[PDB]
């Protein structure tokens, strides 16, 4: 089924007649991951290549 | 006494659980404008087998088709609405957003309180003495067990118990001996985990309340019910006769009751085989569905949620042992007429809900609110010339009952 | 008011006044668009990769 994000932030001195509106909202994070690189040395065309 | 905050004072709130663990996917916009006043759904098939030692015996007595039914229908207007003198409502109230907060909690409470009444009303199933509470991790473990032992795979089963009940069982979850993580959350933060005895438990505050009624006398059927599979592949409900009850009381049985059939056993469903419950064998309940009286001569007339079919001519659709017939004996679970608040247990498809849009009434103003999914429809008007303003909140529910055999009602056993 | 046996309103008129200096500015703006320029450095290639 729909369930909607609630603000009740807009109907203050406004008439509403759409039933159709469902509000759906998008969440960013930022985190601090551990992660394993690897540093392929070819003497070739550059040498370090993390 | 003349500075006023404009900032209403919290309140008190209950919860929203039973429609969000209810089957919502089936039955939605299935009725339409098209459709009616009621939908239908069908039902699976079931079949036998034969055992003769010979095969050119190309003519014997076969097999027969019968189709079922499930109807499912609307409900009665969920309706609140209000009369004021919208200058002292717009005294500290503008825009009249101020009394909508406590108006669609009112519309989903009522919703689900009737919602809860329909499923301990209509479920067949029953476990334990109404009397003695939920203690201990048997009182739980027992409904899950039960619903695997009756052969329910394709769905998801849950129950839902009052906040008390759970309390104790995190109590008792904090002697455990060995797992430190339960140990310290049950004593921390008392809450039970997820799966809960391998059923999903839940904690409700909403949950309705019903009285026994008042009955005496060794009650025992006096006619032979029908019981058949023709007549009832449509309702799954049966109406029984019962005699040597009390002479004339009124509110013999109320809704909801649970009658017990001594000598007639479950079955399980696919092998067709009797239950044993570990000691004793399983017997057969039903549910009481409308209120009933008991007139002079004992005889009381009722209609049971629930039926034990043992067809003659179409065997494979049997679901109890032997056949109810007239002398037999039957008790009421419970005391005489105790108020208790039962705790539930069902499969994800055992009841439906569905809720039906209303369009906007002809020139009068009007608006919808949202919440936790449902759609309330609000108009507002002016009739009669006293500033007499009038808004009401409008919600339509649709109900459906798929099987009766799989939920009902629990409680702690002694 | 009540204003014998009816609810007649009061006359609300309108009269904005206050978008002219808003039009202005939003023109002003639109007139002189700006984006984002990536300046070199004191580099080789810094002009090239700027580029």
């Amino acid at each position: 089924p729909t369930s909607l994000d609630v603000t009740s932030m807009t109907s203050w001195e406004y008439n509403w007649f759409g039933a159709d509106v469902i509000y759906i909202a998008k969440y960013y994070e930022v985190r601090k991951e551990s992660v394993d690189v690897i540093s392929y040395r070819h003497p070739i065309t550059g040498e370090i290549a993390t | 006494s003349q500075i006023v905050l404009k900032k209403f004072l919290p309140g008190f709130m209950s919860d929203l659980v039973l429609a969000k663990t209810v089957d919502r996917q089936l039955l939605a916009g299935e009725i339409n404008s098209s459709t009616g006043d009621s939908v239908s759904f069908k039902r699976p098939h079931q079949f036998s087998s034969l055992r003769t030692p010979t095969g050119d015996i190309s003519g014997q007595n076969k097999n027969n088709l019968i189709s079922g039914k499930a109807t499912g229908r609307v409900g009665n207007y969920i309706t609140v609405a209000v009369e004021y003198q919208q200058l002292e409502e717009a005294i500290k109230l503008n825009q009249l957003e101020e009394i909508l907060a406590p108006v669609r909690q009112r519309i989903v409470t009522d919703l689900e309180t009737e919602l809860a009444h329909f499923m301990m009303n209509n479920g067949a199933l029953s476990l334990g003495s109404p009397n003695t509470p939920i203690t201990k991790w048997s009182d739980v473990a027992q409904t899950a067990s039960f619903l695997k032992d009756l052969g329910v795979n394709e769905g998801e089963n849950y129950a839902v118990m009052d906040p008390w009940s759970a309390q104790r069982l995190a109590d008792a979850q904090t002697g455990l001996h060995a797992s430190d993580q339960l140990v310290r959350t049950a004593w921390e933060n008392a809450q039970i985990p997820t799966n809960f005895g391998g059923i999903r438990a839940l904690m409700s505050n909403g949950l309705a309340s019903r009285t026994q009624g008042a009955f005496g006398g060794t009650l025992t059927v006096k006619t032979q019910p029908t019981v058949t599979y023709n007549a009832v592949k449509d309702s799954y409900q049966f109406t029984v006769t019962l005699t040597g009850a009390t002479a004339s009381v009124t509110g013999f049985l109320k809704a909801g009751d649970q009658v017990k059939f001594t000598n007639t056993y479950w079955l399980q469903q696919q092998t067709k085989q009797a239950l044993y419950n570990g000691a004793t064998p399983i017997s057969f309940t039903a549910t009481v569905t409308a209120d009933a009286n008991s007139d002079s001569g004992g005889d009381v007339t009722v209609t049971l949620s629930g039926v034990p079919i043992y067809d003659t001519t179409n065997p494979q659709y049997n679901s109890v042992s032997r056949q109810v017939e007239a002398g037999d004996a039957v008790s009421v679970v419970g005391t005489a007429s105790q108020t208790m608040k039962p705790n539930l247990f069902y499969n994800k498809f055992f009841c439906g809900l569905g809720s039906i849009p209303l369009p906007k009434l002809h020139s009068i103003d009007s608006a919808v609110a949202t919440y936790e999914g449902f759609s309330i429809r609000v108009h507002k008007y002016a009739d009669g010339d006293a500033n007499v303003q009038k808004m009401r909140f409008d919600l339509l529910p649709a109900y459906v009952c798929f099987n009766p055999h799989m939920g009902g009602q629990f409680f702690g056993n002694p | 008011t009540k204003l014998d046996e009816q609810f007649e309103k009061y006359p609300k008129f309108e009269i904005n006044k206050v978008a002219t200096e808003l039009n202005r500015i939003i023109a002003e703006y639109r007139n002189n668009r700006i984006t984002v320029k990536f300046r070199p450095g004191d580099r080789e290639a810094s002009e090239e990769l700027a580029n």
